[PDB]
């Protein structure tokens, strides 16, 4: 009863007479309802992480996924992460994910880094904000003899730093000494492309790099959606975008273009449906402040309640009923 | 230090798995098979 | 009407500047009403 | 082709124009701060009038004053040679086609139809919309960055009843996005494909102000 | 002369966490901080009468 | 604001990192966000006097 949670408050056993604020007033969600895209065409990543083989680390390529519903069981099917945990890679919407790949040695899985290498500040550089996922997948067992493959160099010297996703197809060679040359040898101006020299562990690896501050949804997840239900509290999850309010109709007045909508200080005030196309309006459910209002318990035991900043016609009716939370 | 009772348990994983079963992790034993808790105190002993 | 108001205790439901009690900051009216003040 | 006829850029000022949308996220009655790369209120651009090959310093912003449709589109790239995906725009008056390919380039382009090039290659990207273009009187800005992954367009299609040279129209119109193209080439040099304006863009902060619409209405330099 | 003062009170945990999130939990670690600040405005708010 | 975090959103840090690498991100801004408080209370009740 609130007599009790006013002694609870106030530490004590006897309540003197007067008004006292001893908890808050928040009206619970009743559905779980998720709005996803339409789409069921699924990813393609067995032409991601398997083909005739694969490329060099200079001669890079990012693969484009769009249009798919991704799945990470099995991408375990043939590994540490950055940024999105992969046990949240199931239900998450974004709008593109690159797959850029590129083969490394066995003592060079530890140099790549966001913000910490040596072959990377002049093959391959990697910016600072990065979310995605690396696979670690050895090849010694699938490339090891005196030539494998001889799509495969690399160069450990250039004349300056990399900036990150840039690719240099220029067929010339480099130099770090102090004369001059083109073409021709001699003080330190030899030939910067190196071979790989496969003898008895080849690291070949794939990126799988994700995004920040997501458009409207390209890509989406296997979890499936549910009816919109108004005019209630409602937890919802719309595009990954986790949240409980009300879903009131908007009366807004939206460009074709927008998605999003706010209020004059940080607050998910709108949004936009992902199949209907309709827009709403975010509004969280009733909420307020509790006074108890005792005249003593050297009098009486009897109590009222004052929940504070709300109308009468917003407190809950099954007063028996309240068990279930 | 002294502690309320030690729990030992055994099992037998891959060579790539020694760190992907975590507290709160995925993959193919850490949310199929096995969790390590999320408050756990004590440790884990891999080895060849 | 010439002291400008702009506190957010009411009770009454584009917004203005009272979205404030969304983020968990009332406004407490007064005890004393401005009609038994004057 | 090897037309070439007689080439001094002339110059003149931005009135207050250059401001597109940073995000899409709708706001009403509210002032808000965004540290972008915008275009500075009152620069000196390069009014032409001519095909140069002018650099692509981290944005420009390009205008277009015509009655006909005599520009065509952009060519993006930082080699002219057959590598690094270079980008291309095309137009035929009944769609938009955009293409990125692996073209070598020639010295004087003209699209009225793949003058502009001698070898296509293996090519990367295909779109075609009805937007990206609409087709003196009729003005056509346009904005282009490739920062942090892909590639941005902003536009905005207002009449003038201005004079044709020399004349920037006075006044505030926002540039909405088109498409975000994610192509992620790395670009240095651009030229068109054949009024004209060229301006670069500046990291700067603004403070923009919706209205009751969502809007924006006026615009604020916080370093001029 | 100025009398009086706009009275203001405060949902901690709805200004610290959100009021959907498992930032409550986390937020009983701490204990009587979110007490003595509600209650210094208390003060304030019978103060001002 | 971030207080040196990732985000501002919890529900972003709760549905993005890992479990155990989360009391230090949506610690510091619970931190941020009890020292924003206890300064609102103290200028608050300097201003009162
Ligand atoms: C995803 O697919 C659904 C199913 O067709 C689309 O819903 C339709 O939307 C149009 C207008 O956008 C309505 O005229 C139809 O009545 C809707 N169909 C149903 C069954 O509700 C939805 O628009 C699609 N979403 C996207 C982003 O393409
Ligand atoms: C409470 O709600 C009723 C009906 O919804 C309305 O008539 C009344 O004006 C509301 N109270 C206040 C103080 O606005
Ligand atoms: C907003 O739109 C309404 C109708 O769509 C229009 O009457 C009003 O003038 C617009 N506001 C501005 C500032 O143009």
């Amino acid at each position: 009863d609130p007599l009790s949670e006013t002694k609870c408050t106030l530490k004590s056993f006897t309540v003197e007479k007067g008004i006292y604020q001893t908890s808050n007033f928040r009206v619970q969600p009743t559905e779980s309802i998720v709005r996803f895209p339409n789409i069921t065409n699924l990813c393609p990543f067995d032409e991601v992480f398997n083909a005739t083989r694969f490329a060099s680390v200079y001669a890079w390529n990012r693969k484009r996924i769009s249009n798919c519903v991704a799945d990470y069981s099995v991408l375990y099917n043939l590994f540490k992460c950055y940024g999105v945990s992969p046990t949240k890679l199931n239900d998450l919407c974004f709008t593109n994910v690159y797959a850029d790949s590129f083969v490394i040695r066995g003592d060079e899985v530890r140099q790549i880094a966001p913000g910490q290498g040596n072959i990377a500040d002049y093959n391959y550089k990697l910016p600072d904000d990065f979310t995605g996922c690396v696979i670690a997948w050895n090849s010694n067992k699938l490339d090891s003899k005196v030539s494998g493959n001889y799509n495969y160099l690399y160069r450990l010297f250039r004349k300056s730093n990399l900036k990150p996703f840039e690719r240099d197809i220029s067929t010339e060679i480099y130099q770090a000494g102090n004369k001059p040359c083109n073409g021709v040898a001699g003080f330190n101006c030899y030939f910067p492309l190196r071979s790989y020299s496969f003898r008895p562990q080849p690291y070949r690896v794939v990126v799988l790099s994700f995004e920040l501050l997501h458009a409207p949804a390209t890509v989406c997840g296997p979890k499936k959606s549910t009816n919109l239900v108004k005019n209630k509290c409602v937890n919802f999850n719309f595009n990954g975008l986790k949240g409980t309010g009300v879903l009131t109709e908007s009366n807004k007045k939206f460009l074709p273009f927008q998605q999003f909508g706010r209020d004059i200080a940080d607050t998910t005030d709108a949004v936009r449906d992902p199949q209907t196309l309709e827009i709403l309006d975010i509004t969280p459910c009733s909420f307020g402040g509790v006074s108890v209002i005792t005249p003593g318990t050297n009098t009486s035991n009897q109590v009222a309640v004052l929940y504070q900043g709300v109308n009468c016609t917003e407190v809950p009716v099954a007063i028996h009923a309240d068990q279930l939370t | 230090l002294c502690f309320t009772n030690v729990y030992a348990d055994s099992f037998v994983i891959r060579g790539d798995e020694v760190r992907q079963i975590a507290p709160g992790q995925t993959g193919n034993i850490a949310d199929y098979n096995y969790k390590l808790p999320d408050d756990f105190t004590g440790c884990v002993i891999a080895w060849n | 009407n010439k002291v400008t108001l702009a506190d957010a205790g009411f009770i009454k439901q584009r917004d203005l500047i009272c979205a404030q009690k969304f983020k968990g900051l009332t406004v407490l009216p007064p005890l004393l009403t401005d009609e038994m003040i004057a | 082709n090897l037309t070439t006829r007689t080439q001094p850029p002339a110059y003149t000022n931005s009135f207050t124009r250059g401001v597109y949308y940073p995000d899409k996220v709708f706001r009403s009655s509210v002032l808000h701060s965004t540290q972008d790369l915008f275009l500075p209120f009152f620069s000196n651009v390069t009014w032409f009038h001519d095909n140069p090959v002018l650099p692509f310093n981290d944005g420009v912003y390009f205008a277009s004053i015509e009655k006909s449709n005599i520009i065509r589109g952009w060519i993006f790239g930082t080699t002219l040679d057959s590598k690094t995906q270079s980008l291309l725009i095309v137009n035929n008056a009944t769609n938009v086609v955009i293409k990125v390919c692996e073209f070598q380039f020639c010295n004087d382009p003209f699209l009225d139809e793949f003058r502009v090039y001698s070898s296509a290659n293996n090519c990367t990207f295909e779109y075609v919309s009805q937007p990206f273009l609409m087709d003196f009187k009729n003005l056509r800005e346009f904005v282009f960055k490739n920062i942090d992954g892909y590639f941005k367009i902003y536009s905005k299609h207002t009449p003038i009843i201005v004079r044709e040279p020399e004349d920037l129209p006075q006044g505030f119109s926002a540039l909405e996005p088109l498409v975000d193209l994610p192509i992620g080439i790395n670009i240095t040099r651009f030229q068109t494909l054949l009024a004209y304006y060229v301006g670069y863009l500046q990291p700067r902060t603004f403070l923009l102000k919706y209205n009751e619409n969502g809007t924006i209405t006026d615009a604020v330099d916080c370093a001029l | 002369l100025p009398v009086s003062m706009t009275k203001t009170s405060v949902d901690c945990t709805m200004y610290i966490c959100g009021d959907s999130t498992e930032c409550s939990n986390l937020l009983l670690q701490y204990g009587s901080f979110c007490t003595q600040l509600k209650r210094a405005l208390t003060g304030i708010a019978v103060e001002q009468d | 604001s971030k207080f040196g975090a990732i985000s501002s959103v919890l529900n972003d840090i709760f549905s993005r990192l890992d479990p155990p690498e989360a009391e230090v991100q949506i610690d510091r801004l619970i931190t941020g966000r009890l020292q924003s408080l206890q300064t609102y209370v103290t200028q608050q009740l300097i201003r009162a006097a």
